[PDB]
């Protein structure tokens, strides 16, 4: 099987560099270096995220996308920077500017062609092809806008292959942009009808998770963007390994999504302790869960507390007993049932590999698609109408080429996907 | 207006359909229930082989027309799989006065109507064609309009911009329109004979009205839906292009037969959001008139297989 | 003569790893001896790989080792129509070209797992295949029906109320061995609370040496398969008898191993040993097929088994004067080397059909429902060919097993 990442504006691409700095070393691959994998088993499936050219060089088969040079430029010239067959790199240097409509309707709809171009010369690499990951922020153009239509294209060639979104939803407390939700509620519309699989990310649900979950006092974006890389390593890659009891993308979808939205999860990540000390190594097991389901931890920002769930997926990947696994989920399904839906009388989706994190003992990627989301769209979709009621930074939309029924379509849309959402948590 | 009805129509046997001996498999009862071996059925009005094209059109059709024409809403939904009566039911003999179905008897009665006002009233016939194949929006009036759009009206409820409109002045009109989408509609020959729509097709009829003295407009829509029968992808065996159709012929009733049954249990999420018929409808179901499902059947051996699938799809009427 | 054999699911084909390592084990047939008799099917590569990297790599032929490197998908539909179609054609021609090469067969142990996506999917239209192309046959399908409440899949029932309505009227005796149940076996019969996957198999892996294996082999009551389903089941459904075994013992801790069959027997029928969570809350009996290996004096047993029969809290069903077919063979069983099995001189391996699954049936028919009711993942399979009807009428078809299993007993 195979999947091609899509590295959808700077930020889509800062995390790109965060999720193949990882995923890499996950997989024994240095720089421009081969397999240098210190087992032999991180490389009877690689394919799913590289190509076969020289004999030593395995590509990253993914998609750099964004109107920013010197973005692309920063990440082209650092570290694993030099991997990326320049091919990738579809460019726009244009003005990247930081509207929705800047990289959907105007300046990315034309670098879109020269980029479709690309994610065909990819998907026809060979095999068979799963589908396609996507990293990008809903606050901004490259991101939300551009990379919001590449999908919608990708969505058009090939309804058959998956489609993973990988979105970083306009953190609560404070916005890192003003139009953040002109940018967002625009995107998230797009997603609801085109990827199949979100996981939705907080810069700020992450800083907390960092820096109480990790005593991490000066939390870099590169940490945030690291942990992020840890968990979409667990969920991907990792099924694509051994295991008493593995899954695959399909599997996750077709055991998440009880209706068409697409919905929304949150991932979390098990062993999350901080380094020296927290070394406590309680990890028989019991511990991972009682990480995973608990409020913090949940790289969303909403609280799973806070509103049922409809499907659990425990993708653990370390050799434990599948009945201490299949057990414990038991428990955790009685001691809440109160929040866990009952329409489904077996909510939790257990995925068991077997090789774990490269240097860990035992971990556990948790992909929740709770209803609890509902409370950020809601967020969202407010942030909009309080401003959109003022036509606010509008201009700069219009101004584009775009409507003001486009705008009213998304929150709406958007804002209707709240609604079902609760359909669910009654 | 509004509760959501099913009514169930048997054909007679045709000159094909006698020389096996197929015999008398439904026991009728009543005017509403239908038996065949299988769980105990009831609909609204079932319709035997007897009942004529008039009685047929009055009991499914003549209520919501009427609504249309005091400016509400209202959808007729037509299913049934091959040769099962769907062509002779809603257009029959298209210009003959005793065999015309329904759509001639629904524009019969609307330029009726019409012309019958003209004191203080202006009227607009306008006319909308358009096939969900392969889950894209394809006009049938316009080839160029293969992939369209929705967008929100003044209450923020969807409706299809972009459609071509087409103006009507005579009953006429209306059927050459039928026609010519008819020709650019999505269909399977397995024989010559046959029919297989691989599409739902939706039929709009919009009867604008404008009081020039009073100054107040109305702007009613009648929706007729054809429906693709659900295919059991194992049988037939589709494949490439068939199985993809067949799949999404196979979704689009489930997420219909998800909508109506919401709808039937007055629940307050409807999930209009489950297709893109359902949302193209979504105003004409909701809050709207006396949506009717007419289910054709095939009585005898040669389908009371296909029969009770088709019946299966109408599981929503009345519950409970 | 023989049983081809088809693991199906990754699972079926872990559980098949197992099944057929304890086979050469006590045939004396190492890693590379003769040549297998079954084969493999998957649509997810990397399991399949796992025989063809792993242990037992080389006693297999890549002709017996079928695999769709394109998706698995935990939904029957998928694995039944869209996508496990493709493959079938291929997957019969070895159970076509594997039952030729043979001479006069008896029949196909199949090895499946209810609630997956090509073990539930694809199985239910291979045995489907089957019962067309050699009705004249046996077709045993052995298994691993739904935790009770450990589930794995989200959609796990979807999945069992599909393959076990294709497969009904299609399978000749459906031998069941639950996964949650049998981990009580390792948590109170063994003391073990790190019980891997590898494990159940190698238990599994074990009451089915009782059944092929030793039986086709030489002894002193020989058992043949058809007689299975003849002495096994009452009635046309392709009835589901459960799995049990006696010396369920632990190589290490306790040691009253010596348990002469007086005991060994009354294990079999105590809930808590049964491969099953279908404790005999009420399901009488019906036949009950009492395969005994290793050192066993026919009175021994036509005694053991009489004290039973006079026990009455063990009710049988009325209908049925006798139901115990005693199937004695020689060579005691064959434990794993170093695993956790004890290691006896003779065990009972009892399977049966009891009025109980009357029970686990209705407990997972009920699950179904509740999702169904709301469509939950329906939208999964529709787009992958199938309808309101495979479903609604699938459903229709367990009903008539819950009425089955239940006036083929409770009444007299
Ligand atoms: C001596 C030792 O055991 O060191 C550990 C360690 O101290 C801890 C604290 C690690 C450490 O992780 C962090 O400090 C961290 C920094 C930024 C963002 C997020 C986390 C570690 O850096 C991370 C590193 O993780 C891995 O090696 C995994 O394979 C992980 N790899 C990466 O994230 C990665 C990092 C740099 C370059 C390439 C990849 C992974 C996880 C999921 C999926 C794929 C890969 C591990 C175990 C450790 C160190 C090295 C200190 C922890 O994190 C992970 C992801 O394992 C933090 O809490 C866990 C518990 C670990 O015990
Ligand atoms: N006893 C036993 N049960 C197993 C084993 N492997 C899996 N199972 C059980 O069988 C079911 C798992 O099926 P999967 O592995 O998900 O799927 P599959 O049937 O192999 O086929 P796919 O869904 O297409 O991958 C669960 O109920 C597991 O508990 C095994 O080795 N032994
Ligand atoms: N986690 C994370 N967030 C980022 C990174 N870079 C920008 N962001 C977030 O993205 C939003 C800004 O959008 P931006 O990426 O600049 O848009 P674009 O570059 O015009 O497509 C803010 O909410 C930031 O917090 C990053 O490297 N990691
Ligand atoms: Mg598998």
């Amino acid at each position: 099987r195979e999947i091609v990442h899509i590295q959808a504006g700077q930020c889509g691409n800062q995390i790109g560099a965060k999720f193949w700095e990882v995923i890499s070393d996950e997989h024994g691959i240095d720089p421009t270096g081969s397999y240098h994998g210190d087992s032999d088993l991180q490389l009877e499936r690689i394919n799913v995220y590289y190509n076969e050219a020289a004999g030593n060089k395995y590509v990253p088969r993914a998609i750099l996308v964004d109107l920013e040079p010197g973005t692309m430029d920063s990440v082209r010239s650092g570290p694993f920077g030099q991997i990326f067959r320049p091919d990738n790199f579809v460019f726009g240097q244009s003005g990247a500017g930081n509207n929705w409509a800047k990289g959907h309707y105007t300046e990315g709809a034309e670098l879109v062609d020269s980029v479709l171009d690309v994610v065909r010369k990819e998907s026809e690499s060979c095999d068979c092809l799963q589908g396609f990951q996507l990293t990008h922020s809903l606050g901004g153009g490259t991101g939300s806008g551009m990379g919001t239509l590449l999908i919608s294209k990708i969505r058009e060639e090939y309804p058959d292959r998956i489609m993973n979104t990988f979105s970083v939803v306009p953190s609560p407390k404070v916005s890192d942009t003003v139009v953040e939700p002109y940018n967002a509620t625009l995107s998230v519309h797009q997603l609801v009808e085109n990827t199949d699989e979100t996981y939705c990310i907080d810069n700020e649900a992450l800083y907390d998770i960092c820096f109480r979950t990790l005593k991490l006092t000066t939390p870099t974006y590169g940490d945030l963007n690291h942990l992020v890389s840890a968990t979409m390593s667990g969920v991907t890659t990792c099924l694509r390994f051994p295991g008493q009891l593995n899954a695959d993308l399909r599997k996750l979808a077709v055991n998440m999504v009880p209706f068409p939205r697409l919905h929304f999860f949150m991932p979390g990540f098990a062993p999350l302790t901080s380094r020296g000390s927290q070394q406590y190594r309680a990890l028989t097991v019991p511990e991972l869960t009682q990480q995973m389901f608990d409020a913090k931890n949940m790289m969303a920002a909403c609280d799973p507390r806070h509103g049922r769930y409809l499907t659990v997926a425990a993708v653990f990947r370390g050799r434990m007993s599948m009945k201490e696994v299949d057990e414990q989920m038991l428990n955790v399904q009685n001691k809440n049932s109160s929040y866990f839906v009952e329409w489904i009388p077996n909510n939790v989706k257990t995925a068991v590999c077997d090789i774990p994190p490269r240097g860990l003992k035992m971990s556990a990627t948790f992909i929740g698609n709770s209803t609890a989301i509902q409370e950020l769209f809601k967020r969202i979709s407010e942030q909009f109408t309080a401003m959109f009621r003022r036509k606010a930074f509008l201009h700069w939309y219009t101004g584009e080429g775009m409507d003001e029924m486009e705008f009213t379509e998304a929150e709406s849309n958007m804002n209707d996907l709240v609604s079902e959402y609760q359909q669910y948590q009654d | 207006r509004g509760n959501i009805k099913v009514m169930c129509r048997f054909r007679p046997l045709n000159e094909a359909e006698i020389l096996r001996g197929d015999k008398f498999i439904p026991k009728f009862k009543g005017e509403e229930t239908v038996v065949i071996q299988g769980k105990p059925y009831v609909f609204d009005r079932v319709l035997p082989p007897n009942t004529t094209q008039e009685q047929v059109y009055n009991a499914c059709a003549k209520q919501i027309v009427k609504d249309v024409l005091e400016g509400y809403n209202g959808t007729i939904f037509a299913y049934g799989q091959t040769s099962s009566g769907k062509t002779h039911t809603m257009e029959g003999k298209l210009h003959d006065p005793q065999l015309m179905g329904i759509i001639p008897r629904i524009a019969h009665d609307i330029f009726d109507h019409i012309y019958s006002m003209d004191e203080n009233l202006e009227f607009a016939i306008k006319v909308s064609y358009f096939e969900i194949y392969l889950d894209k929006i394809r006009d049938l009036l316009d080839v160029s309009k293969t992939n369209l759009a929705v967008h929100e009206d003044k209450n923020r409820v969807p409706y299809v911009k972009g459609c071509t409109e087409r103006f009507v002045s005579s009953p006429e009109e209306v059927m050459d329109v039928i026609d010519e989408g008819k020709s650019n509609r999505h269909v399977a020959v397995t024989n010559m004979n046959e029919h297989s729509s691989r599409s739902h097709s939706i039929f709009l009829i919009n009867i604008k009205q404008e009081n020039v003295e009073t100054e107040k407009k109305l702007s009613g829509k009648l929706y007729l839906v054809d429906l693709a029968g659900s295919e059991k992808v194992s049988k037939t065996g589709a494949e490439g292009a068939v199985l993809d159709e067949a799949k999404n012929i196979n979704k689009s009733l489930s997420a219909l037969g998800n909508v109506i049954s919401a709808l039937a249990e007055g629940t307050t999420h409807v999930p209009y959001r489950d297709s893109k018929m359902t949302r193209i409808l979504q105003d004409s179901l909701g809050g709207n008139c006396r949506t009717t499902i007419v289910i054709c059947c095939s009585p005898s051996v040669f389908n009371e297989a296909e029969t009770k699938s088709t019946l299966m799809f109408a599981a929503s009427v009345n519950s409970c | 003569r023989e049983c081809i054999s088809i693991h199906v699911g990754q699972a079926g084909v872990q559980i098949g790893n197992a099944c057929w390592e304890l086979y050469c084990l006590e045939h004396g047939i190492q890693p590379d001896g003769h040549v297998p008799r079954a084969v493999f099917v998957d649509l997810e590569p990397t399991v399949i790989d796992e025989v063809r990297t792993g242990t037992y790599r080389q006693l297999f032929h890549p002709e017996q080792l079928i695999t769709g490197k394109e998706d698995a998908a935990n939904n029957y539909a998928r694995g039944h129509y869209t996508i496990g179609k493709e493959i079938i054609d291929l997957v019969l021609d070895r159970i076509r070209k594997l039952a030729d090469q043979c001479t006069g067969l008896q029949g196909f142990s199949v090895f499946h797992s209810f609630g997956g996506g090509t073990g539930s999917g694809f199985t239910s239209l291979l045995m489907e295949r089957l019962s067309v192309d050699y009705g004249k046959k046996s077709k045993l399908e052995f298994s691993i029906y739904p935790a009770p409440q450990v589930s794995t899949a989200v959609v796990e029932p979807y999945n069992s109320i599909l393959t076990t309505h294709t497969t009904l009227e299609h399978s000749d005796c459906a031998f069941m061995v639950d996964n949650e149940a049998i981990y009580d076996i390792c948590r109170r019969n063994l003391d073990i609370e790190r019980p891997t996957y590898t494990n159940l198999n190698r238990l599994i892996g074990q009451i089915v040496s009782s059944i092929t294996a030793s039986l086709r082999f030489d002894g002193a009551l020989n058992v043949d398969l058809t007689e299975f389903q003849t002495n096994l089941v009452p009635y046309p459904r392709g009835h589901f008898p459960l799995a049990t075994y006696a010396p369920v013992i632990s190589a290490e801790k306790a040691y009253h191993e010596q348990l002469s069959v007086a005991e060994i027997t009354n294990a079999c029928f105590e809930p808590a040993n049964q491969m099953v969570k279908c404790d005999p809350r009420h399901g009488k009996y019906m036949a009950c097929c009492l395969l005994y290996r290793g050192d066993v004096v026919p009175k021994d047993v036509n005694a053991a088994i009489a004290t039973i029969k006079t026990k009455r809290t063990i009710q049988f069903v009325d209908w049925c004067p006798t139901g115990f077919k005693v199937g004695i063979n020689y060579e005691p069983p064959t434990v794993v080397p170093g695993g956790d099995l004890a290691k006896v001189q003779r065990a009972v391996c009892m399977l049966s059909n009891t009025t109980a699954i009357a029970e686990a049936w209705a407990r997972l028919d009920h699950k179904f429902d509740l999702m169904y009711a709301k469509r939950a993942f329906v939208h999964w399979y529709v787009g992958e060919g199938m309808e309101e009807g495979e479903f609604s009428e699938a459903r229709e078809d367990m009903a008539a097993l819950e009425k089955d299993y239940e006036e083929v007993g409770v009444d007299s």
